[PDB]
Parts: C-alpha cells; sequence; structure tokens
C-alpha cells in the first residue's frame, strides 16, 4: 500500500516560515510527480506546487499565490517530498497534502494555521437543563483542532459536534450528547476535551445545577 | 486560470436515483479529472483523463464530456455516494479545481429537537455568561435562531454553527450561543431561543429563567 506521511504543520505567525515534509512508500518514488495541495472553506482546493522526477529534470511550478515564497524540492534517496514555506500570509492557513503520482495518491493533510493569535486552551463548560440532551461549551481555544468524545468514546450514537467559529480571535465549539433522561443524573456523562496545540486534554463531568 | 464552474453547487438524491453533475471549463481542455471527499478525509482521485474510472469506483459512475464541458453521472445513486465531488484540469499551470458539487441524501422532513442551557455555575464565575441553544436532527437545512431576553429580541453577540448533514440519520442540526457579560446576564430573568423550520408554522420555544 501507499503512504504519504506529512509532517511540519503547525501554528506560525504571518512573516514567519514553515517547512513541511512528506515521507513516501509503496511505490517507485523517482518515477513520481509529486504535487502539493491546499484546503480552505474559503478558496476549496487549491494547487500549491509540482516538482517532477529525475528524467523530466525535476522541473517545477508554483501558483502565483505562492511564487517567490514557497519552495518545494526532493530527495530520492529518502523517496521525500518538502515545501519550505515563507513569508507566510493569514491567507495561506489551510490543510496542506501531500499528494503523489499526478493526484493518484493523498496524504491525510496537514493542517498549518498562520495567525498573530497565540495557542490558548479551551474553557470547557458543561450545558446541563425520556431523553434529555446534554452538551459541552468548549470555549475559547486557539488553534484548531479540537477533538470532543462523550464517556470516553462510549457514547457514540445521540452526539453533535458543531464546527468550531472563530470570533475575537479565538474559537468556540459546542458539542450535545443524547441519553435516556433515567439514565442522568444517576449515571455519569462525560465530555472529554482533547487540545493537542496547548496539550489540553480534559474531562467534564455534567452536572445537574 | 483556467476557472472550472460546478454545477449545482449543492443538491440531494434518493439511492436509485440518477444524478448527473456538470463542470464548465472557461477556456476549451483536453481532459477533465474527478476527486470524491468525505468530511473529514482526504480526496481521492475518482475519475482520471475524463472517463477513466480510478480503482475502486464502482460502475454506477461515468465521466465523459469534451472542449469545455465535461458531467459525473451516477446512474442509480447510493447512499454512500454522499461526498463532495471536485472537477480538476491539467491542462495548463496552474492546476485548478472547480468548487465542488455536494451530493447530500434526500429524506423525510423531521422538526428540529430544541434544547436550551443556562450559563454554567463555573462559567459565571469567569465573568461570562453563554446561554445555548441546540436545535438538533431537523430535516431539510435550513432553520432560523431567535433569541430573546425578558421577550424582547436580542441581535448581536450571537455565536451559529451548522452540522453538516448526519451520516446516520441524514438530518442537520444547529448550535447558538448567545455570550453576554455576568452583570448583563444577572440583569435579565428569562431567556428565550426560538426555531422557525418549514415543518410548523408556529416557533419552536424554549426557555428558562434565572
Amino acid at each position: 500500500e501507499v503512504k504519504l506521511e506529512e509532517s511540519g504543520g503547525g501554528l506560525v505567525q504571518p512573516g514567519g516560515s514553515m517547512k513541511l515534509s512528506c515521507a513516501a512508500s509503496g511505490f517507485t518514488f523517482s518515477d513520481a510527480w509529486m504535487d502539493w495541495v491546499r484546503q480552505s472553506p474559503e478558496k476549496g482546493l487549491e494547487w500549491v506546487a509540482e516538482i517532477r522526477s529525475k528524467v523530466n529534470n525535476h522541473a517545477i511550478h508554483y501558483a502565483e499565490s505562492v511564487k517567490g515564497r514557497f519552495t518545494v524540492s526532493r530527495d530520492d534517496s529518502k523517496s521525500s517530498v518538502y515545501l519550505q514555506m515563507n513569508s507566510l500570509r493569514a491567507e495561506d492557513t489551510g490543510i496542506y497534502y501531500c499528494s503523489g503520482w499526478s493526484f493518484l495518491y493523498w496524504g491525510q493533510g496537514t493542517l498549518v494555521t498562520v495567525s498573530a493569535a497565540k495557542t490558548t486552551p479551551p474553557s470547557v463548560y458543561p450545558l446541563a437543563p425520556s431523553m434529555v440532551t446534554l452538551g459541552c461549551l468548549v470555549k475559547g481555544y486557539f488553534p484548531e483542532p479540537v477533538t470532543v468524545t462523550w464517556n470516553s468514546g462510549s457514547l457514540s450514537s445521540g452526539v453533535h459536534t458543531f464546527p468550531a467559529v472563530l470570533q475575537s480571535d479565538l474559537y468556540t465549539l459546542s458539542s450535545s450528547v443524547t441519553v435516556p433522561s433515567s439514565t442522568w443524573p444517576s449515571e455519569t456523562v462525560t465530555c472529554n476535551v482533547a487540545h493537542p496545540a496547548s496539550s489540553t486534554k480534559v474531562d467534564k463531568k455534567i452536572v445537574p445545577r | 486560470q483556467v476557472v472550472l464552474t460546478q454545477s449545482p453547487g449543492i443538491m440531494s438524491a434518493s439511492p436509485g436515483e440518477k444524478v448527473t453533475i456538470t463542470c464548465s471549463a472557461s477556456s476549451s481542455v483536453s481532459y477533465m479529472y474527478w476527486f470524491q471527499q468525505k468530511p473529514g478525509t482526504s480526496p481521492k482521485l475518482w475519475i482520471y483523463s475524463t472517463s477513466n474510472l480510478a480503482s475502486g469506483v464502482p460502475a454506477r459512475f461515468r465521466g465523459s464530456g469534451s472542449g469545455t464541458s465535461y458531467s459525473l453521472t451516477i446512474s442509480r445513486m447510493e447512499a454512500e455516494d454522499a461526498a463532495t465531488y471536485y472537477c480538476q484540469q491539467r491542462s495548463g499551470y496552474p492546476r485548478t479545481f472547480g468548487g465542488g458539487t455536494k451530493l447530500e441524501i434526500k429524506r423525510a422532513d423531521a422538526a428540529p429537537t430544541v434544547s436550551i442551557f443556562p450559563p454554567s455555575s463555573e462559567q459565571l464565575t469567569s465573568g461570562g455568561a453563554s446561554v445555548v441553544c441546540f436545535l438538533n436532527n431537523f430535516y431539510p437545512k435550513d432553520i432560523n435562531v431567535k433569541w430573546k431576553i425578558d421577550g424582547s429580541e436580542r441581535q448581536n453577540g450571537v455565536l451559529n454553527s451548522w452540522t453538516d448533514q448526519d451520516s446516520k440519520d441524514s438530518t442537520y442540526s444547529m448550535s447558538s450561543t448567545l455570550t453576554l457579560t455576568k452583570d448583563e446576564y444577572e440583569r435579565h430573568n428569562s431567556y428565550t431561543c426560538e426555531a422557525t423550520h418549514k415543518t410548523s408554522t408556529s416557533p419552536i420555544v424554549k426557555s428558562f429563567n434565572r
């Protein structure tokens, strides 16, 4: 099988630099043209850069939006492709995919956030009132992402986790869960919130008022 | 740069229905390529060189077209086909993608389940008061939420968020958060969210008193 293992993503302030790496395996890397593609809500899928194979002279093309700021390169002996990103702007924010063999293979993507806003852990607040709906409010964090589970994932149905919304340079997200009302508060309901960027891992029990 | 315009931007279908989505290029291209994406995962090559199915793509799918006009056809749709499909051209540089066609699942209408939540004691201690309204599991996706404080409509300070179609029951959900300071929140008694949805002529109203 093919693996495209990206790394080097994260949060950087505007004017800063990041270097993305993609380690490829499961295909003959020396024959492959490789591409970087990024994704954002506002601009959708955008081709960033192409680098051809050795026989095609490792020829390189860039999207005009990144010309002069981004550099693609490859190391065939390490089966790896790279994207050096300089002079980063807010609009360079998005998921960056390593793509192999002219868009046949895609990596899982790495999130690149370009903002002046600093890393901030969420405040996690319980939302308590035949079925009962409960929730947790995951407020004031940066950057994305956060994950939310209920009862360590064992409460898998009944759950809606809402896309986070950026206001005041901070994200806010909510999640709901529905359980039989006979089971609450007698049985404990816990929302588990992880924010890797701030190494935050918290469990918030939903207690009655 | 070739501009790819996909039609429709969004549509719903029932399993068994024929689905045709189109890509129009600003200038002619030799071939169109198509990609499938589902939320939370990477795009997958779906069709290459206009009409070739990628490995694993079922025979229901057919790519066609020429010049500036290309299509992706599903002969008989399956629920698993609900996704966003992007066209892409590689006839020069830059490579470009269309804006996507989102194919959703058609289902029966469903009224929102509405739940209002007071600020938590712990948030109040911080000087904050977020009131949260969930509008859960409704169909179709269009809905309006109204906030009222002591019976008077409140606009400003409202954070709204909408889910994608639920992969289980094919419904939509919405969350609405009214954030106040603790001081303003304690200045008032009653807090109300009202959901307007095509399933009822009258709004669904949930409220709490401090």
